[PDB]
């Protein structure tokens, strides 16, 4: 919710769309399909993967909780030894439940960052030739085929052809 | 004609823990916290653990009467026995350093019983009366197996001189004990002496013990006690054994063969022919979870042990 | 100051706006006064309860330092008792030092994210009949009535009716 | 005609600590560490501390002739002595698991005092004249009120067959103890047998003492030693005492009727007639913080200790 | 990349500008030269300074591993011991290696969210006199001088002057 | 005519580490873990170390004929000493409280070695008969220096009736010891008392010892024992020792005239005539970084120890 986008910017998320997490609703007069950013959501589900994988490698080396025997006239050792026991399982517990509370919320953020950085990266490629709307969706001034959808997909969009047309309809 | 832009949503329910959020629904989640077991007693890789049926760590050694199944074990990954083992040292006493002892047999795998003392090397003492009624067999007065109670022959207890030569290429741990009489008359009708003494003395062990001949209460119907003792006899090492009287000679040793990893664990749960890589009191891990939070004791493969009683990571983004 | 809003780039707080947190300086010819977004703050202050309670639960448990007597030759028990109190006290220490400074930068750029959440918020709604300026502020290209104070407020902006004034306005 | 976006003022000074800006002034902030105390000791849910006046744990426990306000006890929270007690085993000496014993004792909330072995049942010893100058009262020679030295009567000292139930379903606390002489003249001039010994037994334990008659340094104007021995005696178990000499008999034992949870604090403070839950050496917290860094050692309901000279956490904006 | 300025955002950092660490390639008919942003690089100096600082006067107070001798029959003790060592050593290793991380996130983070900061500094200072392009250069609509180059380095730059040499210009 | 915004750049290989992402290049960064050290033994703040070049604590404390090197040693700041001395007890035995002496000694930077019992004080025994070959020197039977082992004179050994003052203002270690013979003749034949006793009274020091005659292994060629004792008397407080025979007499003492801060530190490293403020078994810290890896035991001004084999901190951007 830091950067504003997943939560509360876009309404929600779309039920349609099953491949990948990031995607682009398409609409165009051949068709109204769903697509997905294969570049984005892989570094997006690289960089998930890589944070439990280091959450779990940094975890391997905790305390084993040896279990000791102690006689009856003991009890200051025994009580000495039952403390560091849950001394030590108080705070790996409380290690493990603020880290997932906190990587949570920047998982949660990495999320929302992305969909605003998605977001950004089609407003500037777009710029003026697109009317940005108060959802996450960006209304053409000119019509394009699907040519100009994977164009905005992959990064490639040519500005100052279609610049001109936006121009022109502008009044 | 118009792009827009959103993000994966599915119909899960999958629920998250946020510091400033609880409850939170997101599309993909990755639980890393374990909380199942198969609920038995299953074997760590492939080797059948050593069960205690109603045993103690104590009783299996001495060679309870009653504990009789373990007179030949193979080899074992760990020792499991109940908390509170009736079978328990029948002869009212005690051992010592049994806490020291049960640390040291934390470490052991296997252990080669052998007659380091056979029953013909007393000819000059009894080892047939040496029978109580506080570790009977078949309702019968018995004792325990593996050491010998020695008692007067023939109104006679000569001093015991007896030394033994560790040639073996393992450690031998050697059990002994010494018996505390009640009243004098009892002292000087069972062992003829009434001031014994029994001193062991090792390459690192010189010890000298004297009965206590007082009056105790009644433990198991006997106001008598028997404190044992134990060592580990280095290869090449002698031990020596000279007693006036009170002396429950030892004879049977335990050569320590193979020495890795092992813990002893209480647990009331039965066996269930099984195979597994990390074991529990409760029961067995058959997951390969970050997290687990069944109990905090745990042999072979086993994940972190945590109080939590949920932990999920969160991997996709809020369900909305 | 991660997103630059409350620290730089508005300069500085409203001094005679008491109640909530986030507020919007209405002005108009009809009065010029302070108002608040209750749904902005009343997420902002639940957030910022629920941090806290949640960081009072999770360390509710911790070394409860019981203190044990030991004799003259009982030293090195005492000294490896003493370095265990010692010990769990200093990291508990580093804990609650530690999450106190990056829970105080989250709850500041909390803070800090939320003006600028609520600046992007009336800014998609207003588009270009607003004029936007250096500072938070919003001067709008056409004159309106409380009613489009409120209307901001509710997120219920009507743009197509004020779109044509504003197009006729700007030259 | 004009909308505008900004946040909260006010003209408050809170300031917060962030580990890239120290001093960071903030609209609002709380404040999660308690820095404050009553300084007085202060009562724990109502039930009044056990405060010894100068006075130990062992010389309490022993009757120490001085620390006679403490005869007869009401049930208390927790018990809170000085540093340095001046009044603690009057007679040189030593008590045998003092701090083990202090440890047991830290779980206990109640004692009922009850007379074991009263003074009738020792008529061929002599009860009087067990007084030292190392124990005075109104500066008169005196020793422990709680247990009895026994002396030699008419020229003698016969052997001591003491037995007791404990008929009570609470355990009791059996206090004892061994007298060591200074030569062989003392010995005999005081037991009349110049070789003695303690034997005691219960169903746990078994214990024999023999007095250690050498030269030792003046302490409190006495170069004799007394070793005090405790034990807990459970519910129909019997204890047994068999002496020759050097016999300090206990008189009285504790039942422990109830066991609670407490501590034994050390501090200096005086009682103030107060009401608190969670107590400290220092004082009392009167507040419901999160944290507090008053004294590590705490009891009753007690918030977290730690060792920061401040500790606030940020819940208002930027004060700009 | 949170912000999502220095890794996606601009292509790559200069080679060619040594001094601070955010800075301006002003390009103009007197000279295209570099340039650096002494009171944002301070700060973020400053910032970094105080963050590692900061983590070193936190740290100083650990366990100090004291060393104990045991001898053959105090094994329980000694391993009483060796687990406590070691225990602590884990735990304040998981704590310098988890603090590494996460705060090598903040400092990225911080220095993502600067050039994004510097970015909409001078964005919100030019206005529409100034032509936004998909990188972080801004093509001047006018031109202008040295002077206006660091006027918009000192955060005075003047609005009204050349809005009407934009407005003409622009058609 | 237009500006723009990048960040600074350079060439370096610096690289990071981040939970999400492995292997980052930053600009600038800065290392906070040390892993250099000179590798040999370092001075600790201008003080030389004291070493013992193959040799024990407990063989210098009590003067091994060997260790000879050490009969006055300066003030040192810490103890360096091999995992495994072969000097340590020429003569088998056992000294109590080893493990409680060294723990004390680790807070002691000097002694001031004193005749407190010269040896002229006893001229009814034999201070020059007790040589053994477990302890020999330039290849002929010799003994401990620092104590005197006492054997009958005249076929006669008088009880021992030796006290002494501790008139200094510092603390005082006295040395003794009892030794334990093999026999009964061996026993007559060199103290000419069957049943010996030795008692040593302080203030705080209550202790009698009787010998073990038993049979035990050849350590280092004898069969005998040695159990050395040791004690701390407080100034103005007397010790007295009263034996019978089996008496292993103390000759000097040691004066605990500076009491800081030290370490029994474990390494085979040989001295390197350095000047260091820190020290490691390993080496020494010449840095002053946040964190090290060398070792975890460290003396002096020594950083944090961390078990990971890199730490940096990004200060820097991304190198790009
Ligand atoms: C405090 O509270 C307790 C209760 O909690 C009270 O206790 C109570 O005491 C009264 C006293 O009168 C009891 O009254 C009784 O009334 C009932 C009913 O009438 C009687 O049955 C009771 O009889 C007992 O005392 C009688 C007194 O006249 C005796 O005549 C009678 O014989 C009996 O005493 C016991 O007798 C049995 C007979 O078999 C003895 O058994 C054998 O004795 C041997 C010698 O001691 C051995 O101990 C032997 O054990 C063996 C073995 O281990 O198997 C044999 C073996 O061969 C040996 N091995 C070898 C190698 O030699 C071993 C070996 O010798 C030993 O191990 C060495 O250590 O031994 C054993 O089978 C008993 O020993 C004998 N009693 C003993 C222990 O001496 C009695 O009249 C109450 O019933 C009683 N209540 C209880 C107990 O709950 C106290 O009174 C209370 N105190 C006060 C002040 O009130
Ligand atoms: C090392 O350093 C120290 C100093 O730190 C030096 O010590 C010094 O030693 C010299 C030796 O000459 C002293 O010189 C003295 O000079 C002054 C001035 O002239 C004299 O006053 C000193 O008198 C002492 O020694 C004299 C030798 O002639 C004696 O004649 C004289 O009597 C005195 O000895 C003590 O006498 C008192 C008299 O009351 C004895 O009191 C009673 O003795 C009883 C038997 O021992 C009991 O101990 C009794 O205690 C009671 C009790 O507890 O109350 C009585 C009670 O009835 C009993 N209870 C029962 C149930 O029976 C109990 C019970 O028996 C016991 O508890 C059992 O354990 O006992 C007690 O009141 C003293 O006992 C007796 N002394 C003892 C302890 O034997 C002397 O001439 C210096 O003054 C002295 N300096 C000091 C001490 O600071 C060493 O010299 C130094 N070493 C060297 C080599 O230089
Ligand atoms: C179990 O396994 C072990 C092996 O691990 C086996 O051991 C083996 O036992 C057999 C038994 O026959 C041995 O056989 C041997 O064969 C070889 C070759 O022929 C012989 O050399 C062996 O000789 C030994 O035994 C002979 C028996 O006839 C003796 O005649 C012969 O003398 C020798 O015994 C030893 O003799 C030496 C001679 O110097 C003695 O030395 C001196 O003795 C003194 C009295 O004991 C002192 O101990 C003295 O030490 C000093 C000192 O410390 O320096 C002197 C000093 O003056 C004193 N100081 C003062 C102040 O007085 C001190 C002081 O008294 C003490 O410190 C007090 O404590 O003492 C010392 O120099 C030896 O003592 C004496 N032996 C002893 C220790 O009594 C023998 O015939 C095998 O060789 C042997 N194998 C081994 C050991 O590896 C067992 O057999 C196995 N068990 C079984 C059942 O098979
Ligand atoms: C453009 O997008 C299409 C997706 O249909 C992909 O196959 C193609 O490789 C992309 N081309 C470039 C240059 O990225
Ligand atoms: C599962 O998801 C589909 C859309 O993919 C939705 O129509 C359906 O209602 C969901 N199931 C439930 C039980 O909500
Ligand atoms: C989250 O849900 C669980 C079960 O659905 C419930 O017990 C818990 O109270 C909820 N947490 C809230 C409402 O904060
Ligand atoms: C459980 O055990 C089986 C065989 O015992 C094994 O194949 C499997 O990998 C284990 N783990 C899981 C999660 O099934
Ligand atoms: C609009 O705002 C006013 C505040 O004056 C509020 O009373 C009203 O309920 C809001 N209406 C809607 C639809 O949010
Ligand atoms: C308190 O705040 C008011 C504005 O609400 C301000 O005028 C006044 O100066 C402040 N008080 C102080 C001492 O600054
Ligand atoms: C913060 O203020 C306190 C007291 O006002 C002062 O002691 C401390 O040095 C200040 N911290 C700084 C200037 O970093
Ligand atoms: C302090 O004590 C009083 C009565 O003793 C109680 O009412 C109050 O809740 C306690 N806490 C505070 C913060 O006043
Ligand atoms: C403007 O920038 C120049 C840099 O050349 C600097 O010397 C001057 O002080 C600045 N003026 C102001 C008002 O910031
Ligand atoms: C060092 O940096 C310069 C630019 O400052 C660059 O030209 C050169 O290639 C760099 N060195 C290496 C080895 O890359
Ligand atoms: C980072 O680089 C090191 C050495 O250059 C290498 O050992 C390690 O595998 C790398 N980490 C990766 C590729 O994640
Ligand atoms: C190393 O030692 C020298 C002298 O021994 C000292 O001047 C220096 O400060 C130390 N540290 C470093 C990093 O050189």
């Amino acid at each position: 919710g830091l950067f504003g986008a997943i939560a509360g910017f876009i309404e929600g998320g779309w039920q349609g769309m099953v491949d990948g997490w990031y995607g682009y609703h398409h609409s165009n007069e051949q068709g109204s399909g769903y697509a997905a950013d294969k570049e984005s959501t892989q570094k997006a589900i690289d960089g998930v993967t890589n944070k439990v994988n280091s959450i779990i490698d940094k975890m391997n080396t905790q305390f084993e909780a040896v279990g000791r025997e102690f006689n009856n006239l003991e009890r200051r050792i025994e009580n000495l030894n039952k403390k560091m026991e849950d001394g030590f399982l108080d705070v790996w517990t409380y290690n493990a439940e603020l880290l997932v509370l906190m990587e949570n919320e920047r998982t949660l953020d990495f999320h929302d960052s992305n969909v605003k950085n998605l977001y950004d990266k089609v407003r500037l490629q777009l710029r003026d030739n697109a009317k940005e709307l108060g959802n996450g969706c960006f209304e053409f001034y000119h019509k394009c085929d699907n040519e100009c959808m994977e164009s905005v997909r992959n990064g490639t969009y040519d500005y100052p052809q279609y610049s001109g047309e936006a121009r022109l309809k502008r009044e | 004609d118009q792009i827009c832009i959103g993000y994966h949503a599915n119909n899960s329910t999958e629920q998250v823990d946020t510091i400033m959020e609880k409850n939170v629904t997101v599309t993909h989640a990755q639980d890393i916290l374990e909380k199942t077991h198969n609920g038995k007693l299953c074997d760590l890789n492939g080797v059948k653990p050593l069960i205690l049926k109603d045993c103690s760590v104590a009783g299996w050694l001495l060679g309870n009467p009653m504990c009789d199944e373990f007179i030949r074990v193979p080899e074992w990954s760990y020792i499991v026995e109940r908390a509170n083992p009736s079978n328990d040292l029948c002869y009212p006493g005690s051992l010592n350093d049994y806490e020291e002892l049960k640390h040291l047999l934390s470490r052991i795998n296997h252990f080669e019983k052998i007659l380091i003392i056979p029953k013909s090397s007393w000819p000059n003492h009894e080892t047939s009366l040496g029978v109580s009624a506080a570790c009977p067999y078949q309702g019968a007065p018995s004792f325990f197996r593996n050491v010998v109670w020695l008692i007067k022959k023939n109104d006679a207890y000569p001093t015991i001189k007896i030394s033994y030569n560790n040639t073996n290429q393992e450690d031998l741990l050697i059990l002994w004990g010494i018996h505390h009489s009640n009243n004098a008359e009892e002292q000087t009708n069972l062992y003829k002496n009434p001031t014994t003494y029994i001193s062991v003395g090792t390459s690192t062990l010189n010890q000298r013990l004297v009965p206590k001949i007082a009056t105790r209460s009644q433990v198991n119907g006997q106001r008598g006690r028997m404190d044992f003792f134990w060592t580990i006899l280095k290869p090449d090492d002698a031990i020596h054994f000279e007693s006036n009287g009170n002396f429950i000679a030892p004879e049977y040793a335990y050569k320590i063969v193979k020495k890795g990893d092992s813990t002893i664990m209480k647990s009331g749960v039965e066996y269930g022919h099984c195979n597994t890589k990390c074991q529990t009191p409760v029961g067995a891990i058959n997951s390969s979870m970050p997290f687990h939070n069944i109990h905090p004791l745990t042999i072979g493969e086993c994940p972190k042990y945590v109080k939590s009683n949920k932990l999920v990571l969160a991997t996709g983004l809020r369900n909305s």
